[PDB]
């Protein structure tokens, strides 16, 4: 049916642009692919899965993923029981089947074309209703999974809380912040040092709460979807195409990339240190820490402690006045931890709290983040670039950023080629520029 | 680890993961196949 | 477009070609391996086997001094069985 | 000092808003044929 | 007469392999830290 | 006569060009090739260096390496039956014999493929500017790989015949010559960025100001391999650089010997730093810099920070990384920062 | 009038204009503007930046001891870290000028004039009627200024660690990239260089087979280049000539004879090396660094047989134990 | 049952591998898919089944 | 000890499943 005579073997996928039924198949077999590694890693994973040993030892990115929604865990992060990891794994494994089986047959048996075998399910790039309408029904599918989140959360269980009040535990949260000019204020939030935008959540209230906001506004969105048409401005504005579609939606994902990036990154927590490693920062805060409770204990007046700089060996001010740890890690006065919180007064950290308050939990878990900052290379051996061969570990948070931002930035790309070919095929001229009505030679010399 | 008595299948889930990728690389085997149309 | 030679399309695909090399390829693949398995390729070229950097308890390294008399001296650093 | 922040953040709504409703004054007709 | 298809997919996977146990190597051999 | 009956022969067309040239180019070309994948794999350095180099002692594709001789050889040409050697072959490859071999054969493999470039361009009638091209490879590899260890102590502070072994070439020029510092090294680097942007703007150029010659999408098929117009609209190529960047081209013939003269240009004035590196010659200090940082304690700028990091490449580096020299740094004598 | 606003609609969209103000050039303009003005001053009058912000004042620009080569404008404060700071967030200009706020003012809006100016590559060939991707092509060099101004200081925590806009600091920033990142023994970098080694290769391999197969027009005491008209129906040279000579040079199939994918491969090959190695800073901008071959081949007792990656690493260390001489009161630079 | 869960779980894999290869080669070629489609809908109806049974039978071994 | 074993069968069962489509010829 198609080939050369289409497009060439390299750009075969495009072949598929007005064949709703195998462009549909096609769609079914790669979620099914999606669903399959989850299965089939998870299971990789606990195979794997050392309970005695911390996850981020374990090169771990799924399982820490099931134990934040509280499964499996307990007090500290502690592994109770591994059946729902073994679980989750196996139930995917098992749907990737049933999603690839549709995926082949419509690809392959069932009808080339929707538009005829079922008008409901056929479509027309062009048609505004259908387009909008489709979009209807996912933005009401994903409104619903933002909701059996808050449902696991307030009902089914709860989700691992690492600012748990007795120390990290899995807590029900039964208090979402439903207040909006708390949660949209995130929007409004900067997106630079200290103020941090939506990765400055710090509670798992605003979590479940923005949740449920998100969930009826996506649900509300897909209903009005489903009621009506794109405007006047919203037609004369876009491109109406195939290709000009899947754009809008790799700049999307483009930038939902590099958020999850910054998410993984910095935040502590949606992204527990008990389960993933320890934040960059949060490294670094750990070995001011350290330091400054092993001298401490030498004998050392750490609040009047002076480093060769004259500065503060440490602790020191930040611009606006507040107590914080000494030395380069004076960028990362940003950092707040469960560990560290109880020490810090009114002012920053409390030089009373510091000199007596310390407790034995603190400075092993300063000792244990501090050895296991995100620093690695490819071959996996932690430690700076001039460290030798023993410890092999990397941290998952280093994992995990760095593979986003290669797919965010080249699905920025991805957008760009996808976004300068929709506008070009629009107006007609994404084949070359045509002999005879030359554009260019019609407009005047500038010379 | 996997559940005691999955263990005997612990050497096939060890290869599970790679699968997809295969997928990529099939979608090749075929083009030659049909002499890349 | 074309020379003398026959298009490597037909001879990739003549089974004469494969009843050849099923025999050669193989054959150089398991020559290679007794080159090194069987330590051969050590004397060849005179590199130290994982026993035989340096001497029992020497830490020194057998660094050539001088150019002219540097192949009595490498036999010499043999000696010291290194 | 608190002036020039003032007026930079004018500036760049100005711009900003030039900006948004110029690819909004349909802008896919502004070329050589199809539009 | 063999299928040209074949003749790469076989080689291919055959390159795979030899490559792949490189790979391994540098978790083994001489070439390991251990 | 014979000569023209093994000229007829030579000059015949092939599937592989042979030519007068390959007489002098295969021989050597495959010896200098033939020669690293075998000290890559099998011979070693560490009578030479203290250094494994190969596969089989353990190294990788990264760490692999043909070391040079020892800095006892000085500028030997290490010949299998000269002094050193005397006929061994074994002793020869421990003495590093194979570096010598690869760079003598390489350098006569290099002079043998400009002169089939030389040979084919007359045969086929065409303007020898390949030739001219190539000039800027071989001046690089006879200033580097020749050259500049003719001006050092030996063949031993050449660059070794490795990925990994190149690395350290950086950061001994870094560290001991300041090479980044040097006007000539940045007329290089110029020309090279500078050469792969005019690769890149020129190709994306073209293949987005193409003709319609064609009703497919994949427009690689709508090509005319026989002459006739122009694939592409240079008139439109012109109008649209000149209004993004101000300037743009309006002559193919000379847009291509542009692209022609900056890489080319740039590995020349590259190698001409080197050429001065050989005799030590480097630009390694500002002396107007250096007396006020002498008086005044408190003037620091980003070139008094970078000979800080050289002071600490050469003291760390130099003890395994120049062996002949019996060197013994005290803890106490290395240059430190505080805590680290 | 028409419609004041529709004329100036018309007027910015008008390519007629020597040079083409698009609807990115309106934001493009104002920022490259300042950013270059701002530079320039800094660059040439700028007093000395507390960049490590441990009290210890760099001079980069040339009124204040400094030459093209040294001179530079420093990365703003370490105190400040990812901090915003604009002017208006200084008790003084004097404080602004000591904290290094030029820096931010400049990095953040030529990053964003020179994405404009992307988006403008692609404006100018919708109006002009021409394919776009001129402007993917150009998202490559931009990635790396991307990833170098900005990814990495994310990354690292502060904008004090982003590459400085000077010569010798560039220098600086690269030297102890190499330390703590081992950027060498990264394969995206190889990519790298592998596309800009390639692409000055490609480039004069393109460049001379052209210009050498031109079709005689000229004396032989006449510029060869006026053998070329601007505005010409057939082609300027040989093609199938110039295929027949570098398909004998290697061998005929490892030789283009299309134009449109000799082009393409001239095109494809740098940026998409170029491309990697952005993504290697982006990706080194979160610590996973270059393979770490440090004491791996080992003899049967079990001491070290160093090979060219230790050697290495010995430059490396003296990099890194001396650079920012009094920033570190700690054992591990986890910063 | 622990013998018989081998079983299902062992066998449930050897109909997968031999589904896996099956359903494609059936839709593809159209020699059928009608008497095919007799051996596919009884394999994926089993192939449901030995899923359900191992489910269950789960429970019982760990 | 040696899952290898497997790898080999779903590895060559990727191109078994249009191989024997090359055999009944039908619809590459
Ligand atoms: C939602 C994601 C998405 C989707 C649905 C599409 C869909 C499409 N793209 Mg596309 N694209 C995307 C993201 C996406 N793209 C991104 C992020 C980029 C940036 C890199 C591109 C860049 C791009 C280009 C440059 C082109 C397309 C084209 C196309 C069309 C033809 C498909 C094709 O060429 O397949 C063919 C598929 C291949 C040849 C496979 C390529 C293999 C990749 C390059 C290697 C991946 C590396 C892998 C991870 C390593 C595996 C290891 C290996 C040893 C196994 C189709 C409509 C083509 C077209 O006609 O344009 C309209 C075209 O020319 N796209
Ligand atoms: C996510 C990956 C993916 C998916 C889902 C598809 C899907 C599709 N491609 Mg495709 N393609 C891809 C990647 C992918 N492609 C890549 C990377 C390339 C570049 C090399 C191409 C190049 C390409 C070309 C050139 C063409 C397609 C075409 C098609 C369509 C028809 C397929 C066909 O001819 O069947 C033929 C099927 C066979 C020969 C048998 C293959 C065996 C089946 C499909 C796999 C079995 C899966 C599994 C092992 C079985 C599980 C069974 C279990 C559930 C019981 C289909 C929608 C064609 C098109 O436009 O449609 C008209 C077309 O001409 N593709
Ligand atoms: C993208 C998401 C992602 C992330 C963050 C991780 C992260 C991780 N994986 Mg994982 N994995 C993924 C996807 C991912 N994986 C997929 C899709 C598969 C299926 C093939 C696997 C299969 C897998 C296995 C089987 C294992 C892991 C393991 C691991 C852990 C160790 C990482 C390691 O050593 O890799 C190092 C890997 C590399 C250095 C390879 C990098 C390859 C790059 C991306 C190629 C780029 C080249 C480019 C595409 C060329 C195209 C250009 C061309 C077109 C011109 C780590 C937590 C290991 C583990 O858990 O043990 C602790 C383990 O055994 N993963
Ligand atoms: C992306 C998902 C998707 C979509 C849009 C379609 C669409 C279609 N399929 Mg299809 N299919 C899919 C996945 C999908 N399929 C999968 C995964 C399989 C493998 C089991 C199949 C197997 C399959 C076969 C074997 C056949 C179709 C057919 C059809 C067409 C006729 C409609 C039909 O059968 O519905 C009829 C059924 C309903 C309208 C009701 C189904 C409702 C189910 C039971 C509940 C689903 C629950 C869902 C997961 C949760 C949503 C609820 C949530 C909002 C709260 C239509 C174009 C037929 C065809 O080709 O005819 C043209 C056909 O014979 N499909
Ligand atoms: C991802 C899901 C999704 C998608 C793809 C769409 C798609 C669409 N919606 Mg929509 N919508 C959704 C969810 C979605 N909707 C939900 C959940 C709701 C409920 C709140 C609505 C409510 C809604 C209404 C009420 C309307 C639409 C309309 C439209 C259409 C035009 C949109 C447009 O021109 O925006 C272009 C946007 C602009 C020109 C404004 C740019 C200024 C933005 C907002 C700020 C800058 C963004 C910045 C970079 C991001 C920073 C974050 C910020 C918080 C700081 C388009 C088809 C319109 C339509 O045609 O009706 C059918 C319309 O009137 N939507
Ligand atoms: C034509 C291609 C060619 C060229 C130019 C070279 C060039 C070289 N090879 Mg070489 N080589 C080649 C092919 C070639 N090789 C081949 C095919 C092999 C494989 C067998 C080798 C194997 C090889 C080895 C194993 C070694 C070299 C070495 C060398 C270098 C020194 C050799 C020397 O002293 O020359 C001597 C020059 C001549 C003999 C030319 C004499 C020609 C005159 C006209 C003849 C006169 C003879 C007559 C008796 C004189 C009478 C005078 C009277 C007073 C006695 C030199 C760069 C050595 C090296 O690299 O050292 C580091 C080395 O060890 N080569
Ligand atoms: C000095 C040069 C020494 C050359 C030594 C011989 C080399 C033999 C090469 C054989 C390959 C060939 O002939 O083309 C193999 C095929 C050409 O296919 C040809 O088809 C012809 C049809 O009449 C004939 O059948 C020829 O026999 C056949 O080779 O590939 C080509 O189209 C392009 C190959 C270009 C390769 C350039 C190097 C890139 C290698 C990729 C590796 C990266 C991964
Ligand atoms: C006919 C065509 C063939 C023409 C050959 C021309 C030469 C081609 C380049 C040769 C590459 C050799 C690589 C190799 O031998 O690695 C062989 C090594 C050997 O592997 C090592 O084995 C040792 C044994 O003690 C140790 O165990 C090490 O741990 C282990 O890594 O494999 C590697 O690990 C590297 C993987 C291969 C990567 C090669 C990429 C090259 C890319 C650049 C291409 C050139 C441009
Ligand atoms: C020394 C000497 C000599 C010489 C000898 C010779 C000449 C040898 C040769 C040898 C050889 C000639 C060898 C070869 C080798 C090769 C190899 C070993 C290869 C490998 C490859 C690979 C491994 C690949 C990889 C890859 C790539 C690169 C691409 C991508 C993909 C893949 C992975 C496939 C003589 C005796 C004369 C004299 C004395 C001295
Ligand atoms: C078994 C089993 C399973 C699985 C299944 C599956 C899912 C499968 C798949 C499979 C597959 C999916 C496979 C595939 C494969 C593929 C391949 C293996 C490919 C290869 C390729 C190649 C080799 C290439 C070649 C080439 C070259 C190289 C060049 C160019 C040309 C060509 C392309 C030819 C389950 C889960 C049930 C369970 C357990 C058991
Ligand atoms: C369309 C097309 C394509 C694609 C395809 C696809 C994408 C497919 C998919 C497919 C799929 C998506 C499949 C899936 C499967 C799955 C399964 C078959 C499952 C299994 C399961 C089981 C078997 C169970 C169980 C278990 C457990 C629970 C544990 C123990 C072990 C085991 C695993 C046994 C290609 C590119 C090639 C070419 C073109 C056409
Ligand atoms: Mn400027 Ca990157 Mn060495 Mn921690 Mn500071
Ligand atoms: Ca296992
Ligand atoms: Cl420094
Ligand atoms: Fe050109």
């Amino acid at each position: 049916d198609q080939e050369s005579s289409g497009f060439a073997w390299w750009a075969g996928n495009a072949r598929l642009i007005n064949l709703s039924g195998k462009l549909l198949g096609a769609h079914v077999a790669h979620a099914g692919l999606i669903v399959f590694w989850a299965g089939a890693m998870t299971l990789f994973e606990l195979a794997h899965f050392i309970p005695e040993k911390p996850m981020y030892e374990q090169g771990l990115i799924l399982i820490p993923h099931i134990a934040t929604l509280g499964w499996g865990v307990g007090p500290g992060g502690e592994v109770v029981d591994t059946f729902p990891f073994f679980v989750v794994g196996v139930v995917h494994l098992i749907s990737s089947a049933v999603l690839g089986f549709g995926g082949v047959y419509h690809a392959i048996r069932g009808p080339e074309t929707l538009e005829e075998y079922s008008s409901f399910f056929g479509y027309d790039w062009k048609d505004k209703n259908k387009m909008t309408t489709i979009l209807g029904f996912h933005l009401i599918v994903l409104g619903i999974g933002a909701l059996l989140l808050v449902a696991k959360a307030m009902f089914f269980g709860g989700l691992y809380d690492t600012w748990a009040p007795g120390g990290g535990d899995v807590r029900v949260i039964t208090n979402p912040t439903l207040d909006p000019r708390v949660i949209f204020g995130y929007l409004l939030k900067s997106p630079f040092g200290g103020e941090g935008w939506i990765v400055s959540v710090n509670n798992l209230e605003d979590v479940v709460g923005g949740h449920i906001w998100i969930g009826l506004i996506c649900i509300a969105g897909g209903i009005w979807h489903i009621l009506t048409t794109p405007f006047g401005w919203a037609r004369r504005a876009f491109i109406w195409s195939g290709e000009a579609y899947l754009s809008y939606s790799l700049g999307a994902l483009s930038m939902m990339g590099f958020i999850a990036t910054c998410f993984v990154w910095f935040n502590n927590t949606v992204y527990p240190s008990e389960f993933y490693g320890p934040t960059g920062p949060e490294a670094s805060q750990a070995q001011a820490m350290t330091f400054l409770i092993r001298d401490q204990k030498l004998g050392a007046n750490v609040g009047s402690a002076q480093g060769p700089t004259g500065l503060g060996k440490y602790l020191m001010r930040s611009p606006t006045g507040e107590i914080i740890f000494g030395g380069e890690t004076m960028r990362f006065w940003d950092f707040r931890g469960p560990w560290l919180e109880p020490l810090r007064g009114p002012n920053g950290l409390d030089l009373n709290k510091i000199k007596n308050d310390i407790q034995p939990w603190q400075e092993r878990r300063a000792a244990e983040y501090m050895t296991h900052a995100p620093l690695g290379s490819l071959n996996s051996v932690g430690g700076v670039a001039t460290e030798i061969n023993s410890v092999n570990f990397v941290s998952p948070r280093s994992w995990l950023a760095t593979s986003h931002f290669v797919l965010a930035f080249f699905f920025l790309v991805g957008h760009l080629w996808h976004a300068g070919r929709a506008r070009a095929a629009a107006a007609g001229f994404e084949k070359g520029i045509d002999r005879e009505s030359e554009p260019v030679l019609s407009m005047p010399s500038l010379d | 680890k996997l559940p005691e008595a999955y263990a005997i299948f612990d050497p096939l889930v060890d290869v599970l993961p790679v699968i997809p990728v295969l997928f990529l690389a099939l979608a090749f085997v075929w083009q030659a196949a049909v002499g890349f149309r | 477009g074309t020379t003398g030679e026959r298009p490597f399309s037909d001879i990739i695909t003549s089974v004469r070609y494969w009843v050849i090399h099923s025999i050669t390829i193989p054959a150089l693949f398991i020559a290679g391996w007794l080159f090194v398995s069987t330590g051969l390729a050590y004397d060849v070229f005179g590199t130290p086997r994982p026993d035989s950097y340096y001497a029992q308890e020497q830490r020194s390294i057998p660094l050539v001094t001088d150019r002219f008399e540097a192949k009595q001296q490498v036999e010499t650093f043999l000696e010291q069985l290194k | 000092m608190e002036t020039l922040k003032i007026t930079v953040y004018i500036v760049v709504t100005f711009f900003v808003l030039l900006f948004v409703f110029g690819f909004l004054s349909g802008d896919p007709a502004r070329n050589p044929k199809r539009k | 007469r063999i299928p040209l298809w074949i003749v790469a997919t076989v080689a291919g996977m055959g390159v795979i392999v030899i490559v792949g146990l490189f790979f391994y190597g540098a978790y083994a051999g001489l070439g390991s830290s251990l | 006569g014979w000569f023209d009956i093994l000229d007829d022969w030579l000059k015949r067309d092939r599937f592989v060009f042979v030519g007068w040239s390959g007489i002098l180019l295969f021989p050597c070309a495959y010896l200098a090739l033939g020669g690293w994948l075998t000290g890559t794999t099998f011979v070693t350095s560490w009578y030479t260096h203290g250094l494994a180099s190969s596969y089989l002692e353990g190294c990788n594709f990264l760490t692999v390496a043909v070391s040079t001789p020892a800095n006892s050889m000085g500028h030997s040409l290490l010949l299998l039956w000269g002094p050193e050697a005397q006929g061994d072959f074994t002793r020869w490859c421990q003495l590093g014999g194979l570096w010598t071999f690869i760079a003598l054969h390489g350098a006569f493999g290099l002079i043998g493929f400009m002169l089939r470039q030389f040979e084919i361009a007359r045969l086929v009638g065409v303007r020898p500017y390949n030739a001219i091209a190539f000039s800027a490879p071989i001046a690089v590899f006879v200033s580097v790989f020749l050259i500049y260890p003719l001006g050092q102590s030996s063949w031993f502070f050449a660059p070794s015949f490795g990925v990994a072994a190149i690395f350290r070439f950086l950061l001994f020029f870094q560290g001991f010559h300041n090479w980044t510092l040097n006007p000539f090294h940045m007329m290089g680097v110029a020309g090279v960025l500078g050469g792969a942007l005019l690769c890149a703007i020129h190709g994306a150029t073209v293949e987005n100001t193409l003709f319609q010659d064609g009703e497919g999408a994949s427009t690689f098929r709508a090509f005319n391999p026989t002459q006739a117009e122009e694939t592409y609209s240079m008139v439109t190529a012109n109008r649209f650089w000149s209004q993004i960047f101000g300037i743009a081209f309006s002559n193919k013939r000379w847009l291509h010997f542009f692209m022609l003269f900056v890489p080319v240009t740039g590995l020349w004035m590259s190698a001409i730093g080197v050429v001065g590196l050989a005799l030590n010659l480097r630009s390694y200090d500002f002396i107007s810099q250096e007396i006020r940082a002498a008086e005044d304690p408190e003037f620091e700028t980003f070139y008094t920070k970078n000979l800080l990091l050289n002071e600490g490449i050469r003291a760390w580096m130099a003890p395994q990384d120049q062996p002949h020299e019996n060197f013994v740094f005290p803890e106490e004598v290395l240059p430190r920062g505080n805590a680290l | 009038s028409a419609n004041l606003w529709e004329r100036f609609c018309n007027w910015v969209t008008s390519t007629d204009n020597r040079l083409y103000v698009g609807w990115f050039g309106v934001i493009m303009i104002p920022t490259l503007l300042a950013a270059t003005i701002c530079f320039v001053i800094a660059f040439i009058a700028a007093p000395p930046v507390d960049i490590d912000g441990i009290r210890e004042p760099v001079s980069g620009s040339l009124l204040y001891g400094n030459n093209i080569i040294t001179g530079a404008v420093v990365p703003s404060s370490n105190a400040i870290g990812l901090h915003f700071y604009p002017i208006w967030e200084a008790a003084s200009l004097d404080e602004w000028l000591y904290n290094g706020g030029p820096y931010q003012l400049i990095i953040f809006h030529f990053l964003l004039g020179a994405s404009c100016y992307m988006g403008r590559q692609w404006e100018l060939s919708y109006r002009l009627g021409m394919r776009p991707w001129i402007c993917v092509a150009y998202s490559a060099p931009l990635a790396s200024a991307f990833a170098v101004f900005l990814i990495y200081p994310i990354g690292q925590g502060s904008f004090s660690d982003g590459m400085p806009l000077g010569i010798s600091g560039t220098f600086n920033f690269m030297i102890v990239f190499q330390a703590e990142h081992n950027i060498l023994m990264h394969p995206f970098h190889q990519l790298g260089v592998a596309g800009v080694f390639g692409g000055a290769l490609f480039c004069a391999m393109h460049g001379s087979l052209v210009t050498s197969s031109l079709i005689r027009e000229t004396t032989e005491t006449e510029s060869a280049n006026y053998g070329y008209k601007f505005g010409q129906e057939e082609e300027t040279y040989n093609i199938v000539a110039a295929h027949g000579y570098f398909g004998r040079l290697i061998f005929q199939y490892a030789s283009f004879n299309n134009s449109r994918s000799l082009h393409f491969f001239l095109a494809a090959w740098p940026v998409v090396g170029v491309w990697f190695t952005a993504l290697g800073i982006s990706t080194m901008a979160f610590n996973l660094n270059g393979f770490n071959f440090n004491h791996s081949v080992i003899d049967a007792k079990g001491n070290v047989i160093n090979t060219w990656a230790d050697i290495i690493n010995r430059a490396n260390l003296g990099m890194e134990v001396m650079h920012e001489r009094n920033a570190h009161n700690f054992p591990l630079d986890l910063a | 049952m622990t013998i018989l869960f081998q079983l299902a779980l062992a066998a449930l894999v050897i109909l997968s591998f031999v589904m896996v290869i099956g359903v494609p080669v059936a839709y593809a070629s159209p020699q059928d898919w009608d008497r095919s489609k007799q051996l596919i809908f009884l394999g994926s109806g089993l192939w449901i089944a030995l899923v359900l049974v191992v489910g269950v039978l789960n429970f019982f071994v760990v | 000890i040696a899952q290898l074993t497997m790898i080999a069968m779903i590895g060559i069962a990727g191109p078994m499943i249009i191989f024997l489509l090359a055999v009944r010829r039908g619809n590459l």
